[PDB]
Parts: structure tokens; sequence; C-alpha cells
């Protein structure tokens, strides 16, 4: 029970896939830029590049502030690791002019070498949750984030964070859905987050991935989620 | 409308200093940073405080002061 793919869409999408000048700038939003190159990553079973995710995570953030939806500040992709590797002092200034506590949910897209994965701070639920589409654990990620919160609190709000009651854990291999290919991480990761931000329970499996791939395309260029 | 200093740090941990007029686009620098200290271009990204930077963008119209630092990362791909 998802939106149909109309004549209009197919014909638009199919067109953007057919190669022909990959530099062509074909969608500019959130100071981000989407090229035929960037957009190609959605075809068949390609590896989702960073641009597509950041953009999708921006729309996900925009579609927050919509009445009766958890308000979300989504993070940069290059955020997680720059913190993980260089520490807080590096990413410090990245959250000037945004109270990370003003929102219900923080969204953390994570890149680790070969892999796309997601971490979700949910202030309302008072717990941090890591999401591998291939059911791999990252207990540590949360620890790093909880540390971020600790630091951020002091650097912005000039008081310590209330650790009390907070849970941290990654999701089991069968708790959520699994990807049957090598390339659908960023696809799970993105749709994972979408589903969440709508307070919707996870619906989608591998089955719906080819469709979601198509659908994402449209959503990107037009800048509208379905 | 005088010059300001800008640090460009790779995620290999390498600051590369630069002088600049504060109103000129960052195309001049972004391509100089690729040429000197050789790097791809259509395979990296620039980000002043997690905010993306397009060639269009100028320093003044990004609110960078002196010795402000710019982050630059490899393009990222994954499953």
């Amino acid at each position: 029970e998802f939106p149909e793919i109309t004549e209009e869409m197919e014909k638009e999408i199919k067109n953007v896939f057919r190669n022909g000048n990959q530099d062509e700038v074909l969608s500019e939003a959130f100071r981000l830029t989407i090229t035929r190159k960037d957009i190609q990553t959605l075809n068949h079973l390609n590896w989702l590049n960073d641009e597509i995710i950041n953009f999708y995570m921006n729309m996900l953030m925009e579609r927050s502030k919509e009445k009766g939806l958890p308000s979300v500040h989504a993070f940069n992709t290059f955020f997680f690791t720059k913190l993980k590797t260089a520490g807080y002092q590096a990413v410090k200034r990245w959250t000037k002019k945004v109270d990370v506590f003003s929102v219900d949910i923080l969204l953390v897209p994570i890149h680790l070498g070969v892999h796309w994965c997601l971490a979700v701070v949910d202030f309302r639920k008072k717990n941090i949750t890591y999401y591998d589409s291939m059911g791999g654990i990252n207990n540590e990620a949360c620890r790093i984030l909880l540390q971020y919160l600790k630091q951020e609190s002091i650097d912005k709000k000039r008081k310590e964070f209330d650790t009390n009651g907070w849970q941290l854990f990654s999701k089991k291999s069968q708790e959520i859905p699994q990807q049957m290919n090598g390339s659908d991480c960023g696809m799970f990761a993105c749709k994972y987050a979408d589903c969440i931000t709508k307070d919707r329970p996870i619906n989608f499996t591998q089955q719906h991935m080819p469709y979601f791939r198509k659908r994402m395309v449209w959503e990107i260029l037009h800048r509208k989620l379905l | 409308n005088d010059h300001i200093n800008l640090k460009v740090a790779g995620q290999d941990g390498s600051v590369v200093q630069f002088k600049i007029k504060r109103h000129t686009p960052l195309s001049k620098l972004m391509k100089a940073y690729c040429e000197r200290q050789g790097l791809s271009m259509r395979q990296i990204r620039f980000r002043f405080d997690g905010q993306p930077i397009n060639e269009t963008d100028t320093p003044a119209q990004l609110e960078m002061e002196d010795e402000d630092t710019i982050d630059v990362f490899q393009q990222q791909t994954g499953g």
C-alpha cells in the first residue's frame, strides 16, 4: 500500500539514468547539488554515494516540522566519523546556530569503509539506537554519541547532560529487516530513517527495495517525499 | 576589502594555508587545493562547519573570518 509509479515518473526516471554528461547539475537544494553522476547511484543495484543520502536526510528533516511529526535535526554524513576519528573539538562548531535538543530526534548517517549504517538519538524515548541493515552490531557508536551529547550540552547549554535513564543499543539481526544484496545499505539506512521519522513501524523488506530505489529518484529531483 | 586566511584540513590531518580576497568565489582555491597537493575534485567535498560549499560561494557570504578552517573529505560510497 504505497504510492503508484505513474507514466510520468517512469519516463522521467528512465531518462535520468541513461548516461549523457555526468556533470550535468539536475537538482539544487539544501546547498547540495545533484548531478547525473550522483543520481546514477540509484540505478539497478549501485552503491549509494554520500550526496543522495545527505539530500534524503535533508528532506527527512524538512518533512519534520510538519504538524504531528517528531521534529528532526539530521546530521551530515561526514559528521559521525570526523567525531569518531578527530573528537568533539573538531565537530564542535558544526552545530552553531542549531539547538540539538530543540528537536525530538537526531538522525545520524554513518559511513564505515564498506558500509552504510544509521544511528538515531530519540530524546522522547531517551535511548540511542544503531541500525545495521546486515544485522551487524555497533555498541560503540552509541557510546561515542552519548559522549557527544555530554560535550555538546556543556559547550552550548553550559550545563551537564542528564545521563540518567538513557539506553543504548544496536538492533538485532531479526529485530528489523535484512538486505539480501551487497548494495542496499544506504537504501535500508535511508528508508529505515524515513519509517522512523514518521513514527511508522518498519514495513519494508528487500522486496520493496527496487521500488524504493525508483521512488527515491523522483523524490530527490522534485524535492518531495511520498 | 582586504584579505583573510583560510585553513583547509584533509581527513588525513593536513592543514593547507591560503590567502584570499574575502569576496571572490572559492573556485580559485578549490582547484588550487586540488592541483597543488594533488587531488581528484569530482571525488571530494568541501564543508565549512558541516555546511557544504559550492564553487559559487564566497567567503564573505559564508561568514568565515580569519584563520577559519575548511573541512575536506573523500566522496564516500557503501552498501
